[PDB]
């Protein structure tokens, strides 16, 4: 081993990890060479430090460095999806995928499973990718019985909404705006960056190709038919609306589309044209936001249309790139007579001649107090690029007149179970119980809801189908209300397994549900409503997971229904204590008799307050 | 604001406006098309006389064919149906050919029949030309000749439309021979109630006469009327009275696919069974055509049931009740949707190549800091802590790998145990015989030779040796984990937390946020594609790494995406030691991933990366490795449930020596108390007495 | 793609520019059009197809056939950069179709 | 406002600020470049010690080869002299095979003993590295590694910047013995 070359202590940093495992105090670490005490250490955020009792802002959230950690609000922001190109679009969660497509196409919907839908929004590239015109996509918004069509750049309410009063159409800069209710709206840029905005209202209500607004960018690519898939293409093909459309050709990642698909030189002069992305303009919104996605997209849409300027396909996504920049506050005054120039000239060659109102800005406030718009809107946006009129002050603006003015013109049952509980339902999704009967399971679990005090406090439920995997619809800490909560219950589906694996939903309870006991003061128990055997190969971890859960003291009573529960696993759950008391039954019918005196013996297996 | 045209039958056409001819054709003649400027042209090809194609032509740029046995071929390839581009949209609709192009401002059709149909919008009014005519409230001024002239011949109007190509070059066409208790059946035009609604809206007339024209022409039966009817029944539709009647007020049925049933006023944005409900806001006019019986949805142009109605997945259908999975939950098929488990399944954290990483959350990154990391921690009950050493790996800046893992083990007395490049272990700072049992702990030779760790069921690890590490943990981790691995809850979007609590969007300071030891340099910027300071490597990284998106790993592009392997490959490729070695590591590294979702690629070849084995070991592709070593015969009631796997085997007779020789089970020697004993050695003691045979 | 050059160069006969096509002919500046927009595949704004449009605007302005070609989309220039002086945002410079040469300045 | 680099004779090298040092190279090496960012990379190729062709890549765009014997190849295909591409010129100057790139910043000769020489404009002083040395007023400071120390020895240096490809995978050159 040749060497060319040859050459625990805590920082304020380090001080949580591990030791190096390859010098102050104690209470005490080091900053700046010298031992300090913790509590005057700074917290790290963008690899910057802040001093404790500094505060910093992250989107809507903010934050406090204290002890060394931030110590953050908890509010839920207002999501963006965007189309953020010709074929490219971001969920609601950030995720960037690449879906071209000739098609109509669902962007977001409320009308999602179970849920009864408020509106929709549709998109596609019809009348795109021919010689005679610059690409534009269609828009079409279906809120509340109402239809707007967004076209050409201009904006067409072609059906009256069923209460217009919460309804604005709004335009700033370059950008149209529409609020369509106090927790949706949209802007939309002319040149193919459509934009949906959502309040926390909504979350995981809507589904699309925005994916589904919550936290998890991995449950985006959810199909229309609810399976998450591997390919993007898959996932957006499931939410085409028009049957008989044409499906997007699946293709591997070649280097580049169109244009640059055989010319690789041309294709670097593409990528050197999108390193406006990262120029120094650019550089100080380039550590709040990553660059690379819509530089990834600028490759795509400048492959589409080669181009230095002002093509629909190339200045769109630094446009995008800029609006989003000054969303996060870094207005970014990219544009130039020498790249993508705009001129608003023609909105100051006036009536009376040539006379300044209006410019071009970086970014101008949206949803101004205007002689359309009277009075100040809950705007989706801090501001936007284009062509603003920079009014004197007190004046307002007149955009028919295209001049400012002034502001002178223009309980349920008896039985209703109070006590220190902590509930789950096992239901049993094989075939050997039929969707007829699952439906009597399922007002079986919805009913002793009913009768039982339902919250944080008292009787916790969970209601899981196994059906040869887990399927959780409801869990412990779901902080919805009662009826919220049988509502999903009786929204629970129906898999129709051609296998139910009663010793893997053991597992699941033992491991994910009762992962750490957090009520120490309630009973638990589990209502394993068990209709199929398991194939013999399957069960035998049975009795180390019904053994494991009498060590976390959860109760389990299996209910065994009809001929085909499997009377053994029935018995060997009897076996390991006297709590787990068994019932059996010829069919479903009887759940509802039984019922009493199981919530009964629930209710008596668990403490008062 | 639209105009139709029709051709029909035997021979006939009708106009735009409505003005009726019978032309035999030879050629391929413009049907329709912007007749001062040519925007589009609509030509209709015909055989011996007959129909055979329609056939759109955009501009010069763009031409697509459309049969009447429905093939379609675009330029002269052939395409599948449906079927779009340049703004054309070619489909079927109510079982029957359509070729839609709305854009442009035109529709068109072929039915079972073979009857073309084309529908112009009012912007060619008055500025149209082609057998279809002039569309203007003139029915007269139709036959205007390309010549400009008017004609009273069909025969010289249509040969004036003809369009001659370098595929063959056409004759002038002439009018067919003729001479001629049938005849009843087109008076059905007159004299019957659902033909007599429309007398105010369409003259039978002209319709009556062409139906004696087929008569005379046609050589069967009563059918033989029956394209003028059709064709009066669709001229009436579209003035806006649709005869519901008319197919069965007389014996004419027209031709639909197989299941299907003709009727009129079958609604656009027809059902299916993949397909959304738009609740009716399709805002579109019926039309004629098949349908499948109520009840019955269509699925990829075959009628079923509701109940019947497959699940689509990864591009392909399943009936309902089929089961699928990805990793450990499973999907069943129920009506048009999967009913998907929704439990937690082991997170598998990777450190790869040139320190290219996978978080527990699945997300993808490079990171490339020179330091000691932490990897993977149990942040709550500090259980386990996992460790990296990263250090630069060739002469590249951008060359970074991890040299050294480290996993301490609080729960186990504290123990550190340290995996070491080239594949050894220390613990505690004292080198180790690899197999190890001690406690929860157990460490093995993987049969790649790789180490693998376990520390009970909940965490394992395994280290390569060459900088690869793969960590598992079970569901019990699931929230609570740290380091550069992220923290196991599910989602990508926070895996870049960091000590202080916050998300950094920048990998690099996420990644500097985790370093062990104050004297490493933080990383500034990550140079993602390094191949810009090895040129020469470029051309060569590109048509290598290239084989991860080629047909050959197909089978697992639906069960792993490709892409961040392709990223990691060429990056790993351009800046490295030997891009050999790290083209198969890259590959490798994707086929592992497609065999932790049950796909096994054949990848190798002995153009790449043949997995050579020591002399008397064979290679497989899948083996199983419970019962390879000698160990296996000495303790044959262990507990081994470790799936089938990539490595080199001994032949099947055979077990694997101390040695890596492979002996048969008779040769094999014993391990007791820890201690290795040869075949037919005997010891006896005041304890045990016993002897060495079959490994046991 | 060699119909998307060409008809992108369908702005030489489009109808603002076919009162200069009467005494000037387009189908040269066109070809040259048609290789520069090979170089650039810009619809609305590149500077070879500007440029090769431009020059035959100017080339029509010798003509005194003088063309108001450009648009806020079809190869803006803005001047915008010059207005912001001393004073702040003064109005003095605009585009003009054309500026008389060599002013007293 | 230009520096010049030398490789000379058998083995010999002469680097920008003057260091003189002997390598028998058997792989391609970076003579010169953007160190801090690879605008152009300029390669020595040498083949059992002695040097065979001078080549250019511009990003990674483009590629072109210049042989000792007067062959000009760009990616894979030869191509006659003289040539012009991507804003380089490849000419005879003064009876010697001449590549010139004062687009880029520089030029680069091959004389007709196959002694190579390339010259950059002052654009890259203290911003170039390569067996031609990182360009500075200093000249002990020469033998910088791509791995960022300063080695004493001109080897390690030397193959410290060795360039692979998928034809020439580059082994590591040590200096031969000799009779002297
Ligand atoms: C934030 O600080 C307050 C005050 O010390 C404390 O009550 C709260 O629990 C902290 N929350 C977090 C997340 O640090
Ligand atoms: C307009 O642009 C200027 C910079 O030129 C900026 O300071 C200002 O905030 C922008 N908006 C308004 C309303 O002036
Ligand atoms: C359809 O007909 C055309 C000729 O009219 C022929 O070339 C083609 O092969 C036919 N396709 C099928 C599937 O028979
Ligand atoms: C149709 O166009 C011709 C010119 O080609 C014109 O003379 C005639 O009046 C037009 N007819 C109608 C109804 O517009
Ligand atoms: C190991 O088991 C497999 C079956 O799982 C068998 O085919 C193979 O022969 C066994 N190996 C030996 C050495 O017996
Ligand atoms: C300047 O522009 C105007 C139109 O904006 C034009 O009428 C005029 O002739 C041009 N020249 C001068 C000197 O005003
Ligand atoms: C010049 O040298 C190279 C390398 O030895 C060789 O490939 C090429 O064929 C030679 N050309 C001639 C004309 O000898
Ligand atoms: C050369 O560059 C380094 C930075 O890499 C700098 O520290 C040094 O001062 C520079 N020297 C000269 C002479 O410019
Ligand atoms: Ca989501
Ligand atoms: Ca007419
Ligand atoms: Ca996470
Ligand atoms: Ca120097």
């Amino acid at each position: 081993m040749h060497c060319t070359m040859s050459g625990c202590a805590k920082t304020c940093q380090n001080y949580d990890l591990e030791c190096m495992s390859m010098l102050c105090p104690p209470g005490m670490v080091r900053h700046e060479n010298r031992c300090v005490a913790l509590e005057r250490c700074p917290c790290f955020h963008q690899g910057k430090e802040y001093a404790p009792g500094e505060t910093v802002k992250i989107g809507c959230n903010t934050c406090v460095c204290r002890d060394r950690k931030w110590n953050c609000t908890d509010h839920v922001c207002d999501a963006t999806c965007s189309t953020i190109g010709m074929a490219h679009y971001l969920t609601f969660d950030g995720l960037k995928y690449l879906f071209p497509g000739e098609c109509q196409y669902v962007l977001v919907q409320d009308y999602c499973g179970s849920n009864p839908g408020t509106f929709r929004i549709l998109v596609g590239n019809k009348g795109c990718s021919h010689p005679s015109v610059k690409c534009k996509k269609r828009v079409t918004i279906l809120v509340e019985g109402g239809e707007i069509e967004l076209f050409d750049g201009e904006v067409n309410v072609k059906r009256p909404m069923k209460d217009e009063t919460h309804f604005e159409v709004v335009e700033s800069g370059r950008y149209i705006i529409l609020l369509l209710g106090k927790a949706l709206s949209v802007v939309w840029d002319r040149h193919l960056s459509i934009s949906v905005v959502l309040k926390q209202t909504y979350q995981e209500k809507v589904c699309g190709l925005c994916g589904n607004f919550d936290g998890i960018q991995n449950n985006d690519l959810t199909s229309s038919n609810l399976q998450v898939e591997e390919d993007p293409v898959d996932f957006g093909n499931s939410w085409k609306v028009s049957s008989q459309c044409a499906d997007t050709r699946k293709v591997p990642l070649d280097s580049s589309p169109a244009t640059c698909h055989n010319n690789i030189m041309k294709q670097t002069m593409v990528d050197s044209s999108c390193r406006i992305l990262t120029s120094d303009v650019f550089q100080d919104c380039n550590k709040l936001v990553d660059p690379e996605p819509y530089l990834d997209v600028c490759i795509y849409d400048t492959c589409s249309c080669e181009s230095i300027g002002d093509c629909a396909c190339f200045c769109d996504t630094i446009a995008a790139y800029a609006h989003v920049c000054a969303q996060h506050g870094k207005v970014v005054t990219w544009r130039t007579a020498t790249l993508c120039p705009q001129s608003c000239e023609e909105r100051n060659l006036r009536e009376n001649g040539y006379e300044c109102e209006w410019r071009y800005n970086s970014c101008a406030p949206a949803c101004q107090v205007t002689c359309q718009h009277p009075e100040p809107l809950a705007c989706p946006v801090q501001c936007v690029e284009g062509c603003h009129a920079h009014c004197p002050p007190g004046k307002i603006l007149d955009e028919l007149l295209q001049t400012c003015v002034d502001p002178e013109d223009c309980p349920l049952h008896d039985f209703y179970c109070s006590r220190l509980l902590d509930l789950v339902f096992l239901l049993d999704g094989s075939s050997r119980l039929s969707e007829a009967e699952f439906e009597v399971l399922k007002a079986f679990v919805v009913d002793m809801m009913e009768r039982l005090r339902i919250s944080q406090k008292w009787v916790r439920v969970a209601v899981v189908e196994y059906h040869d995997g887990s399927h959780a619809y409801i869990g412990l800490k779901d902080r919805k209300r009662p009826s919220e909560l049988r509502r999903i219950a009786s929204q629970v589906k129906y898999a129709g397994s051609q296998v139910a694996s009663t010793s893997e939903v053991l597992k699941y309870t033992l491991f994910q549900i009762f992962s750490k006991i957090d009520r120490p003061e309630a009973s638990r128990i589990a209502l394993l409503l068990m209709a199929s055997q398991e194939p013999q190969r399957m069960s035998r971890n049975f009795v180390r997971y019904v053994q494991g859960l009498k060590k976390k003291k959860v109760i389990v009573i299996p209910v065994g229904i009809g001929p085909h529960a499997n009377l053994k696993q029935i018995r060997l759950i009897e076996k390991q204590a006297p709590e787990n008391k068994a019932f059996v039954l010829s069919s479903v019918d009887e759940l509802e008799q039984q019922r009493d005196e199981i919530v009964s013996y629930l209710c008596d297996l668990a403490p008062e307050a | 604001s639209t105009a139709r045209c029709s051709l029909f039958g035997s021979d006939f056409v009708n106009t735009f406006d409505g003005s009726m001819y019978s032309f035999a054709g030879y050629c391929s003649y413009l049907l329709a098309g912007g007749c001062q400027k040519r925007s589009f042209s609509i030509i209709g090809d015909f055989q011996n006389g007959k129909r055979v194609s329609l056939s759109v032509y955009l501009g010069e740029f763009f031409d697509i064919h459309l049969f009447v046995n429905g093939t379609v071929t675009q330029g002269d390839q052939r395409v599948s149906m449906p079927y779009a581009s340049k703004g054309l949209y070619l489909e079927t609709e109510a079982g029957y050919y359509k070729l839609s192009g709305e854009a442009y401002g035109f529709v068109a059709r072929i039915d079972g029949s073979g009857n073309f149909q084309v529908l112009l919008s009012d912007r060619y009014f008055n500025k149209t030309c082609g057998l279809c005519g002039n569309f203007n409230i003139f029915a007269e001024d139709d036959f205007m000749t390309q010549e400009g002239t008017l004609t009273s011949d069909p025969y010289d109007f249509a040969n004036s439309w003809a369009l001659s190509s370098g595929e063959q070059w056409c004759e002038r066409a002439s009018p067919p021979s003729s001479s001629c208790g049938l005849w009843e059946q087109c008076q059905l035009l007159k004299s019957t109630s659902v033909f007599a609604r429309c007398h105010p809206l369409v003259d039978p007339e002209p319709f009556v006469a062409l139906c004696e024209k087929t008569l005379c022409e046609c050589a069967g039966g009563l059918e033989c009327a029956c394209p003028a009817l059709l064709e009066y029944a669709r001229t009436c539709a579209q003035e806006g009275m649709v005869l519901y009647g008319w197919t069965d007020h007389s014996a004419c049925s027209p031709v639909c696919p197989a299941g299907m049933e003709y009727r009129q006023c079958v609604s656009p944005c027809a059902r299916t069974c993949q397909s959304l409900h738009i609740n009716e806001m399709c805002q579109e006019r019926c039309v004629d055509g098949c349908s499948c019986p109520e009840g019955q949805l269509l699925d990829e142009g075959l009628c079923v049931e509701s109940t019947e109605c497959p699940c689509v997945h990864s591009g392909k259908r399943y009936p309902p009740g089929t089961s699928l999975s990805r990793d450990c939950n499973t999907c069943i098929c129920r009506n048009s949707q999967w009913i998907c488990s929704n439990e937690e399944c082991p997170g598998e954290c990777l450190v790869t190549g040139q320190s290219h990483f996978k978080s527990f959350d699945n997300r993808y990154f490079t990171f490339s800091g020179i330091c000691q990391y932490l990897l993977a921690r149990d942040c709550q009950d500090h259980s386990f802590s996992i460790v990296i050493e990263t250090v630069q790996c060739a002469d590249d800046r951008d060359a970074v790998c991890t040299r050294s893992v480290t996993v301490r083990l609080p729960g186990l007395h504290n123990s550190l145990v340290k995996l070491k490049h080239g594949a050894g272990v220390a613990m505690d700072g004292q080198d180790v015989q690899l197999p190890l049992l001690k406690g929860d702990l157990r460490i093995q030779h993987t049969v790649t030779a790789s180490v693998r760790l376990s520390y009970g069921e909940d965490l394992q690890m395994d280290w390569d040796g060459r900088g690869r590490l793969l960590v598992k943990l079970s569901p019990v981790y699931a929230g609570k984990t740290c380091g550069l691995c992220g923290n196991y809850n599910g989602n990508q979007g926070d895996d870049f937390l960091t000590p202080s609590g916050l998300a950094e969007p920048r990998v690099e300071d996420f990644g500097n946020a985790w370093k062990l030891h104050g004297d490493c340099q933080d990383l500034q910027k990550q140079h993602s594609d390094p191949c810009a300071l090895n040129p020469r490597m470029t051309r060569f990284s590109e048509e290598a790494c290239a084989v991860l998106t080629s047909p050959t790993f197909e089978a697992c592009h639906r069960a792993v995406s490709p892409l961040p392997y392709l990223r990691n490959c060429r990056y790993d490729v351009c800046s490295c030691s030997d891009g050999r070695e790290c083209l198969c590591g890259a590959l490798a590294s994707y086929a592992a991933a497609c065999a932790g979702r049950g796909v096994r690629v054949a990848w190798r070849e002995p153009g790449r990366c043949e997995l050579n084995c020591p002399k008397g070991q064979v290679y497989l592709q899948c083996g199983t490795p419970c019962n390879l070593t000698c160990r296996s015969l000495s303790y044959p009631d262990e507990e081994c449930n470790e799936a089938c796997l990539e490595g080199c085997f001994c032949p099947p007779g055979l077990y694997m020596d101390e040695r890596g020789d492979c002996v048969p089970k008779a040769q094999c020697p014993c391990y007791y108390d820890g201690e290795i004993f040869q075949p037919e050695d005997i010891f006896s003691d005041h304890h045990t007495m016993c002897y060495c045979e079959d490994g046991f």
